[PDB]
């Protein structure tokens, strides 16, 4: 898989939240949804790589946001890929979605399908617009908010692994779960609630399955996703969307081939793909 | 470029089967006989909570049935990937016994704990009424490119529990639940020859769920006359046959017999029509189950293959159109298939 | 007060027929066999203005000719009670030689002039499908009062001009003119009761629009399932037929033919079979002239007689649904009609 | 036929044209639209009446506007009584339109049709926002805007008288038409054009055909419909919509029956219903 460009819009207002798994993250603001700061950030990796909307072979998309996704705000499915679609005119596109993926797990398998089908230009995109969501205010979990896009050309060479966290071998990580509201009255009660319980050495356990798993290709430089503000600077954390700043480092550094690590809160594991660099 | 094989493959339908006439749709506009004739029901499954049948729970007795049928230990599955078109899952088992309804996780993570696939990477994909194609397709190309050996495939829709039956749209849905096992072939005797994948969004909106007051998802209708597909209906699913045809270079007299997504029985036909399919190289399937979303194209080859009408060594096409909107084709060459 | 005889019906349809597979709809998608049998229709006529034909200059034709046969004076015309559903007229013959493509005046203030209907008080009215009937219905009222004694009744439908022909609902439509002579009765025949109510949940689903390249038709349904007319599609004809029966102080059994509107074969059915006609008791008329607004009803009407599926002394009823949504229904003894 | 309320509604900008069939007349502005003037008026008809909208049997529209009639300023069908029943909720109406018709004539067969089907509750309503029309610039002939509801109580009785115009016998009459626009371009630009040739003498042979009529019925009081402005105070004139002041200054003066006369350009013709007023 070779990363051509990369695009990212993100919220400007951040919200803090406490507890061990809190941090400051991007926010989106009231009636606020997704296809807002996708389109831009689709549109920017398009340009940067030079590539028409017609010439997209896939696009797959990965948003757990139940709603806030498109112009009518109560729409779930089907699911962004589609919309996302219609308002670029990417009209040779295959579109589907991978769900509860990390990004590195997705990356992985795209770049098998969509190698095996002789496709040259695919499109990842990861956003979220999590209005529809209860925050975890006893761990101070939360999802950021945002849109990524990364534009692919499928190689069939990416490499993956799938890693269990560090810290006690012994602990039962507990994961994230997003159980359904069961008492929606009105317009705008949330649609479910975000559920990561309180724990207070995950993130340092995320960040030694990062270091072990990196260890499988020592020679290539890495860049992961902080889905925790704990140790960063101003307790500040992007989830997947931190992924971006890094990437361009990579690309002013002039890198050809990188590591990209997720971190998955349903499997409570780590996982990485090997990706070649435009 | 290793071979594909279909291995096996089961289904697990509801236990209780609900007539056109059945009391549960007493709220349901009168209907009559040129409505039962055109979207071909005449009766279906769903599933019954209370005597422990759900999403889930169907799928592991499946599962745990084609698993030892089939002999294969959990370790050796090395990548499990799952579909399910309804956004709100039930159950999850012995693994989070506590949670119940739910938006996430998805299916694959969990029910990879319960049945033990220790080594399998889980995936949850979305393509609504063609997710088990999809699945089908995202497998072969891993034991295709040798980055896999086995792979559990499943297509689970309770849909039973998101339907009005104050609305007519209730009559034509039911549950069911599918599972597959794709392997690295030995042999030439079954590979998935060629594929084809496309989507079109121009009618996105005319199809949608969203949350709605009395309050849980609900199906929305939208259509305005304020443009046309670049291939109009119904020509899309034939376009994506034409496409993995000529990809593995074949015409249409090479296939044996015909797979279809089962949405009404004149859609069906237009597709056959389009492609060349003659009306005894395929099965209406929807007349036992109702649509099954995902499940009524695994439902319809399993029924193919167990009535004989599938045989080892046949070469068909897989073909379904799906909300969103999206298409899909598979062209196969199949060995001997255990159905269990 | 006084008895309602309908004294004499004729129609006058374009010249010109044109088949399914005509090249006219070219720019229309593919349709197959499925299409043409399930809407009913096999082939259609449109003006063709160029040559003489339109709204004004068929319904003059056929208004000299049904005035001559049944024996009526100019003169003795009491009331003249025309619609056309249709915004746009482009006709006004001798009285308005230099008007061509307008709004206003309707065709009732020209036509009476044209004819010398020098008497008659004009009315134009409009309800859209049901116009026949509305139309019927208040001349009926002005007869039985002793408000008149003889009410000419026209209904003319040029909706070719206005079709889109890169749509495939521009297939189902037609143009067509309608003619009726009611009288003071006696007492062969009389109008016994009616029906007619009205229906907005779903106004805007089907409208006309300016559109930019001058009506055109657009479609709007936007729901959810839960909002619902009172009574649900599709018992709204069938109702207007019962309330109708139910005034008379008859049954369904008391009647020996059924007219209906004929928008589709299934809908037709589900009318008739809504209220306890058999299948023989009503004829399908759209297969040769197409589906032509407020013309299908007494096209169908007079089908009946001159075929003589409908004689002296039987008993009918007459119903139709129209956009809107309204309906109408009237049950008739008839005595001996005119066909001309 | 019994008026039990009457509901008007007028834009508050009269716009003068000048010319022999000229005058001072409301007029609807920018992209206002029908409704929003019609239903007010229904409502006050339907609160002072006391009747629920699920009460009303049947509901007839008489609007001319080719468009801004609804939200959506393109629409023209169906016509206005059709949303107006699905706003007000007249979930037991029979609509229907009677298009070019005068008022007058409407209320006539109306009142036949109503009676005889045994309605109780029956609102006429005749409107324009007419900005979809270009005005006759030559004769200064324009509709005057606005909304009138009518809610009636059939009885059948009522008398209808249908008239010459007054003035020179010899003089051949030259009716309103509405051709269409045969260069619609824009958005915006008018579906068609009011022409009404310039003919100085009409309007007082209107009048004349007014008093004509009215002397069928020498016992009524009577109202009517004033079109132009021609030797009226400032030219100010409502067209159909005249009718509404008088109607009141009627039940004020506790009359019981009233002969209301209308006058059609398009037959030019003067017509006449006679009407009793509740109390
Ligand atoms: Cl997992
Ligand atoms: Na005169």
């Amino acid at each position: 898989m070779l990363i051509q460009a990369v695009g990212v819009n993100l919220p400007p207002s951040y919200v803090c939240l406490e507890g061990p798994l809190g941090g400051e993250r991007p926010r989106a603001q009231g009636d606020e949804m997704l296809m807002q700061r996708l389109l831009p950030a689709v549109r920017e990796a398009l340009d940067e790589a030079a590539v028409k909307p017609e010439e997209i072979d896939l696009i797959v998309g990965l948003a757990l946001s139940p709603d806030h996704l498109i112009e009518n705000r109560d729409i779930m499915a089907p699911k962004i890929g589609h919309p996302l679609q219609k308002v670029l005119g990417a009209n040779r596109a295959h579109v589907f979605d991978l769900t509860d993926s990390s990004l590195a797990r997705a990356l992985y398998v795209v770049d098998t399908l969509a190698s095996d089908q002789g496709y040259r230009n695919v499109l990842v995109v990861r956003g979220e617009s999590s209005q529809g969501l209860e925050v975890d205010s006893e761990s101070g979990f939360a999802l950021a908010d945002g849109a990524l896009a990364l534009l692919c050309r499928p190689t069939g060479k990416a490499a993956f692994r799938r890693g269990a966290l560090g810290g006690d071998p012994a602990q039962e990580w507990l994961p994230l779960s997003i159980p359904l509201n069961t008492d929606i009255r009105q317009v705008g009660d949330v649609k479910g609630h975000l559920n990561l319980p309180a724990q207070p050495g995950l993130p340092e356990a995320v960040r030694a399955g990062f270091t072990r798993l990196a260890g499988d290709f020592p020679q290539l430089n890495w860049v992961r996703e902080e889905w925790f503000g704990q140790g960063r600077p101003d307790g500040r954390c992007l989830g997947p969307f931190e992924l971006a700043s890094q990437l361009r480092a990579a690309q002013r550094d002039r890198l050809d081939e990188l590591l990209l690590i997720s971190f998955d809160p349903f499997g409570m594991v780590v996982e990485g793909v090997t990706l070649e660099l435009a | 470029g290793h071979k594909v094989k279909l291995a096996a493959i089961t289904c697990e339908l509801p236990a209780r089967s609900y007539e056109n006439d059945d009391p549960v749709f007493a709220a349901v506009p009168d209907l009559s006989e040129s409505w039962w004739q055109f979207w071909g029901v005449n009766r279906r499954g769903y599933f019954d909570p209370r005597n422990g049948e759900n999403e889930f729970s169907l799928v592991v007795r499946a599962a745990e049935r084609l698993l030892r049928s089939s002999d294969t230990a959990p370790d050796s599955v090395d990548m499990l990937i799952c579909s399910a078109s309804s956004p709100i899952m039930t159950d999850a088992g012995d693994v989070l016994p506590d949670l119940r309804g739910r938006l996430y996780p998805r299916m694959a993570n969990v029910l990879s704990k319960q049945l033990g696939l220790s080594r399998a990477l889980p995936l949850d994909s979305q393509m609504e009424a063609a997710s088990f194609l999809l699945n089908l397709r995202l497998a072969a190309s891993m034991i295709r490119q040798g980055k896999a050996e086995k792979v559990l495939v499943v297509c689970s829709e309770y849909i039973s529990n998101l339907l009005d039956f104050t609305s007519r749209t209730s009559t034509l849905f039911a549950d069911g639940c599918a599972v597959a096992l794709l392997t690295r072939g030995d042999d030439d005797s079954c590979d998935l020859l060629a594929s084809a994948e496309h989507s079109d969004a121009t009618f996105y909106e005319v199809a949608t769920g969203r949350w709605r007051l009395p309050a849980k998802p609900r199906l929305y209708f939208s259509l305005f006359s304020d443009n046309k597909m670049a291939s109009f209906v119904p020509t899309n699913v034939p376009i994506a046959m034409r496409r993995a045809l000529e990809k593995a270079g074949l015409g249409s007299d090479d296939i044996d017999y015909f797979v279809f997504h089962q949405p009404a029985p004149f859609l069906v036909k237009a597709w056959a029509e389009g492609i060349g399919a003659r009306p005894e190289q395929y099965q209406l399937t929807m007349g036992d189950t109702g649509v099954m979303i995902s499940v009524s194209i695994p439902y319809t080859l399993m029924t193919g293959l167990r009535e004989g009408k599938i045989r080892p060594g046949d070469r068909i096409v897989m073909a379904g159109a799906a909300t969103g909107w999206g298409f899909a084709a598979q062209v196969w060459q199949l060995g001997e298939v255990l159905v269990c």
